[PDB]
């Protein structure tokens, strides 16, 4: 079911202008920038049973909840091919489920990029429909329908 | 996540809270035991995954004449009788790099030049 | 030798008598709806006999039987196979 | 041309090949070989073709263009080609090789199915043999094609039948 | 030296000597040799003994029967002008010795005088030497029974599916009991969710059974209650975490039972428990065996399914070649004849009853066997008479007689 | 083909009956992990069971064959990369007939079983028109190999030129690759016998596109001779 699209006018030998909108139409998921997804017992929002992500926390503190928690691995990789950033893919997570579920995430210059959260009377059950609901029915940056996309 | 099964009544181990004293316990649906937790980590979903494989040696690998043999020379024992293949994981984007086999002491050893293996 | 369509007719003869002659002597009220569907059939099966209703009202020796709109479907039949191509 | 066909398969085998847009390594192996004997089997027979005097019948078909290509010319006195099934060379029916005259794992042109022979010399058992699997595809896409064939060809007829222009040069 | 080397043209020789004891035509003898000697005596004894028994069975060479006449000692050649059937008869041993029926026996093979004659004796016989036999002659013209290539049977094979289904992958294999009835009822095991979703459960369809059944409820059914006693029936070295942590799903499905009791249930009270238990004995993997005393041996299979079932999902082995030669099988004139014999044979058995069920106080319709065999061999529509078209079109066929070599 | 043939159908026992004597432990005690090399045995389609060290528990059979006390027909195969032991009885199997190398020929490396002596023993029961074909099975000189068994084997094209060694070449014949390889399980008696009755009569097939011996071989048969002498 293919379709051909062309530049603008001027923008044409603009290499790079390319994946600037290749990235810009072929349909980009959650899913598709995950390495992994995680429930962890973490009882104390102030401290992750975790080392690799200590200093995270620490930093959305200093500028209720559930006690289980769901940590989510991005490949670095897979977030230039089709340009992206932590802040945009989170920022996203959080307006798409809005005010009753908390979410952080790493930097763009930590050696491991992630994302925890937790909820807000079974709570895992609940946090799995959550699993799902947050890499299939979740889109970043794109078109839906259109899989792959090239130069 | 290396799971666990109860004793006695060994079947699956389903997690549950610790509310006063804040910690992970396992458990049976069946019985009644109860375990403590053995890490905080309860689940993982690998997406992405990264395989170079090689195949289990039955040993008997000298046996089979349905492969090849090379007179290269293994990285300790030295010896000049080798039988090769490519990695049994019957995936398409697969590399082709061989994993040759020493008939007398049984290594396996890569031709590869950017990654390294031990498995 | 007589063809498909005379006997069809026949049997549509028959069943059809045995259904008035029900009408007319004892009539057991709800044992004639059990002749009067005979007709139904054969009255159809006459016309049509590639129905979705299973019963392909064979004729003895296991022969399907040739429904005139039988005759007619494409290829070898009536319109294509007589009309246009002689 | 086997050589630069070797080069490649080691230099493959050592992990030192580029991709390539051509998506998949081992894709992108393939590509490069045949695209390497192929270029051979053309150029091989580019030899004969002018090698073969202005006094040769074949070639004198083939002039007046009465009969003959010059590739019937290469096949025939210089070397038959590269067979094939659905595009990728001769398969893998045999667990990890093509006939069990051979060894595990052999990515060689010879046994992908490579016939170097010109049909003056005559193939080889194996040659021989994939050639035919390579053949016998065209006498199956007409099988089945001309089941299909058929049906759209009518169509198309039974669609357009009352079509004529009339008198005003409409239509 | 009578222990040396041995060059091109010495290969020959020996492929000489392979014909003059095989000759062009092997199989199709052999297959009929076999069908006669064994399998012949196999399909009388089954079902056979009733509320009367059969022993031996004879083979009579060719023999003619006609009014105003003795019985001629039947030839091929005169069976071919006179359009006759050269076949044979059929006698077994009766238990309170009897005609049964003519075998249609195949020109060459042991029961056709021609196997033993000579050049010259041939000659005298009007045959010409040069013939090869390996066919039949049914109401004169010479018919063959033609190679009939099919999926091989009792083999456990694994398939992808479709992009558009709810089911990943599956693994096969056609259960059919060598000798018996020949049931042919197929074992299907599933995997439901694609790759991603979550919840891949493993289930699987049983002959019988209107619905799927997960892994787990039968193999607590087989007698195999605890888990990860079943995960060691389906995984063997716990240093495979993958496909471990594939079942783990899957043994959460099935949680909602806990015994052998239940496990036998939830496949229809009282009533259902029993069903189950035939169903998982004469219809189960009813290859290996239908007895009783083997849940062990049965489940061992159902997991060798499962496992290999994943190692594709686990892309470890590729999907199976469909059209690998080597799981053809090409059924031959004796197979097919038996096929036959028995679905025949029964509507003898079946009919020697309506003799019994009548009498208040000889009986067998030889015909039904000799007139069945020819119908088949005569058209080629196997299956048979009535109202059915129920064969399969276009066996037997009639010999080509355009050349030698054709 | 010329060559191949069919099974016609063994009994199994007689060999399952062999195995649980010679090996095999019962399926009934089997414990997994206590037994990771195991090399599980299959017979027809059924699983009777494992059994550990399989080298021998294989060349016991093959030999138990070669002699003629296991049906020449039936085929059993190691997949040894996978531990499994896959024996057949099967009645509709394909299988052709191939020449014997093992190299137990302890003058020299790996060599055909048969030799000059043999067939010069056989053209002597040639000219007499007791050495027959059912003689180089018995002596285990050549084996029935079918399809599946013919996936874990090596064969040589021809029983010469693929055998010497290598210490000039024809400018006019054609060009066979090499003999890379001491591992030759069996030989081919001859290539030709990959043909059918048909191609059998065409002259140099191997000299045409391979499509025209698939015509010629629907067309012998539409021509005239003499298809018998009566
Ligand atoms: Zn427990
Ligand atoms: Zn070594």
């Amino acid at each position: 079911p293919s379709l051909t699209v062309y530049l603008e006018p001027g923008h044409a030998a603009d290499q790079e202008q390319a994946k600037l909108i290749r990235s810009a139409i072929e349909h980009t998921t959650l899913k598709s920038v995950t390495i992994a997804s995680e429930i962890y017992y973490d009882p104390d929002p102030r401290s992750t049973v975790i080392p690799e992500d200590e200093e995270i926390i620490q930093l959305h503190f200093s500028l209720q909840q559930s006690p289980w928690l769901l940590r989510l691995e991005l490949d670095r990789a897979a977030m230039n091919d089709k340009d992206l950033t932590m802040g945009q893919v989170g920022e996203r997570i959080k307006q798409t489920f809005k005010n009753d579920l908390f979410v952080i995430w790493s930097e763009d210059n930590d050696e491991k990029l992630i994302i925890r959260c937790r909820v807000v009377a079974e709570e895992d059950h609940m946090l799995k429909k959550i699993e799902n609901t947050m890499l299939e029915n979740i889109t970043l940056r794109g078109v839906e329908n259109i899989e792959r996309v090239v130069m | 996540t290396t799971f666990r099964f109860c004793r006695d009544c060994n079947n699956m181990l389903y997690p549950r809270e610790d509310k006063e004293n804040n910690r992970l316990l396992f458990e049976c649906r069946t019985c009644s035991y109860v375990e403590e937790a053995g890490s905080p980590l309860v689940y993982r979903h690998e997406l992405i995954t990264n395989i170079g494989e090689t195949a289990g040696v039955v040993q008997d690998i000298g046996s089979d004449p349905t492969l090849p043999r090379s007179d290269r020379e293994c990285p300790k024992c030295h010896s000049r009788e080798n039988v090769f293949f490519q990695s049994q994981q019957r995936r398409k984007d697969t590399s082709m790099v061989l994993f040759f086999v020493c008939l007398s002491c049984s290594h396996i050893f890569t031709s590869d030049q950017k990654n390294k293996r031990t498995q | 030798g007589e063809d498909d369509l005379t006997f069809k007719l026949a049997d549509i003869l028959k069943a059809n008598i045995s259904l008035e002659t029900l009408e007319h002597n004892g009539a057991p009220h709800h044992a004639i709806e059990e002749a009067e569907s005979l007709l139904q059939f054969h009255v159809a099966t006459y016309m049509d006999n590639d129905i979705a209703g299973q019963p392909q009202a064979l004729q003895k020796s296991g022969r399907p039987v040739k429904s005139i709109r039988a005759r007619l479907k494409g290829k070898e039949g009536r319109i294509r196979g007589n009309l246009m191509g002689k | 041309a086997k050589k630069k066909v070797l080069d490649v398969t080691k230099e493959a085998q050592a992990n030192l090949l580029t991709a390539k847009h051509g998506m998949t390594l081992r894709e992108s192996f393939e590509d490069n070989v045949v695209r390497f004997l192929n270029e051979a089997r053309d150029k091989a027979g580019r030899l004969a073709e002018v090698n073969l005097k202005d006094l040769n019948n074949v070639k004198q078909m083939v002039m007046a263009g009465s009969k003959g290509s010059f590739i019937n010319i290469a096949q025939m006195s210089a070397c038959v080609g590269q067979q094939s099934v659905e595009g990728k060379r001769i398969a893998f029916g045999f667990v990890d090789r093509t006939l069990p005259h051979f060894s595990k794992d052999d990515y060689s042109p010879e046994s992908k199915g490579f016939v170097e022979n010109s049909y003056l010399r005559g193939l080889t058992p194996q040659e021989f043999f994939f050639h035919a699997m390579g053949g016998r595809e065209g006498l199956i896409d007409t099988a089945v094609k001309t089941a299909e064939t058929g049906y759209i060809q009518r169509r198309l007829v039974k669609a357009l039948e009352d079509i004529m222009v009339h008198y005003d040069n409409t239509t | 030296d009578e222990s040396a080397p041995i060059t091109a043209e010495d290969s020959w020789a020996v492929i000489s000597a392979f014909f003059r004891e095989k000759g062009l035509v092997s199989q199709q003898l052999d297959s009929f040799n076999q069908f006669v000697d064994y399998t012949l005596q196999d399909i009388i004894c089954e079902d056979s003994t009733l509320i009367i028994s059969f022993g031996k069975i004879y083979v009579t060479k060719p023999m003619v029967n006609e009014s105003d006449g003795v019985t001629h000692a039947l030839y091929p050649q005169e069976a071919r002008l006179r359009n006759l059937t050269y076949s044979s008869g059929l006698f077994v041993d009766v238990k309170k010795k009897v005609f049964i029926g003519r075998l249609p026996i195949m020109l060459r093979s042991k029961n056709c005088y021609l196997s033993e004659a000579t050049e010259s004796d041939l000659y005298k016989l009007k045959e010409c030497p040069f013939d090869m036999g390996g066919y039949f002659i049914i109401n004169g013209s010479e018919k063959v029974l033609i190679a009939q290539e099919r999926s091989a049977g009792n083999i456990v094979q694994v398939f992808k599916k479709a992009a558009p289904s709810p089911i990943s992958h599956v693994a096969e294999i056609r259960s059919a009991l060598e000798k018996g009835s020949r049931f042919i009822s197929t074992l299907q095991v599933k995997l439901y969710g694609r790759e991603g979703s979550s919840a891949r459960t493993i289930k699987a369809t049983l002959p019988y059974i209107k619905q799927d059944i997960p892994i787990v409820i039968i193999f607590r059914a087989l007698g195999i209650i605890p888990d990860g006693e079943i995960l060691e029936h389906i995984c063997y070295d716990v240093n495979d975490w993958q496909m471990l942590e594939m079942l783990k799903p899957c043994v959460e499905d099935g949680f909602v039972i806990q015994d052998r009791e239940t496990a036998l249930d939830f496949i229809g009270k009282e009533k259902r428990i029993q069903y189950a238990k035939d169903i998982l004995q004469k219809e189960f993997l009813p290859h290996i065996t239908q007895l009783e005393g083997f849940e062990s041996r049965k489940a061992f299979f159902l997991g060798y399914m499962i496992n290999r079932l994943l190692l594709c999902a686990l892309d470890r082995k590729d999907q199976d070649d469909r059209d690998h030669f080597g799981k053809k099988r090409l059924d031959l004139a004796g197979p097919l004849l038996a096929q036959l014999f028995k679905t025949l044979f029964k509507k003898l058995t079946k009919d020697i009853f309506r003799y019994m069920q009548r009498t208040v106080e000889l009986a067998i319709n030889a015909k039904t066997i000799t007139s069945g065999l020819k119908y088949a061999l005569a058209t080629g529509n196997w299956g048979e008479q009535k109202k059915a078209m129920s064969s399969r079109a276009g066996v037997s066929q009639v010999l080509n007689r355009y050349t030698y070599s054709s | 083909s010329l060559m191949s043939c069919i099974s016609v159908g063994t009994d199994p026992m007689p060999i399952i009956t062999f195995l649980s004597e010679w090996g095999m432990e019962p399926l009934e005690d089997y414990v997994p992990h206590q037994s990771p090399d195991a090399t599980r045995v299959f017979v027809n389609g059924v699983w009777h069971g494992v059994h550990r060290n399989p080298a021998r528990l294989m060349e016991t059979l093959r030999t138990l064959r070669r002699k003629g006390d296991i049906n020449p027909e039936v085929s059993m195969i190691r997949d040894i990369r996978e531990k499994e032991l896959k024996i057949f009885t099967d009645a509709g199997r394909v299988y052709r007939p191939l020449f014997i190398v093992e190299d137990d020929e302890s003058l020299g490396h790996k060599e055909l079983k048969v030799r000059k002596g043999h067939i010069a023993k056989l053209m002597a029961t040639e000219y007499q028109d007791e050495y027959t074909w059912s003689s180089l099975l018995n002596e285990g000189l050549v084996e029935y190999i079918d399809a599946e068994e013919e996936e874990s084997i090596l064969i040589a094209m021809q029983p010469e030129d693929l055998e010497p060694a290598e210490a000039d070449v024809d400018p006019a014949k054609r060009i066979r690759v090499s003999h890379h390889a001491t591992t030759f399980t069996h030989c081919e008696i001859h290539p030709s016998m990959i043909l059918g009755v048909a191609a059998s009569i065409i002259p140099f097939p191997d000299h045409n596109q391979s499509p025209r011996n698939t015509y010629q071989s629907a067309m012998g048969k539409q021509a005239m001779g003499v298809f018998l002498t009566n």
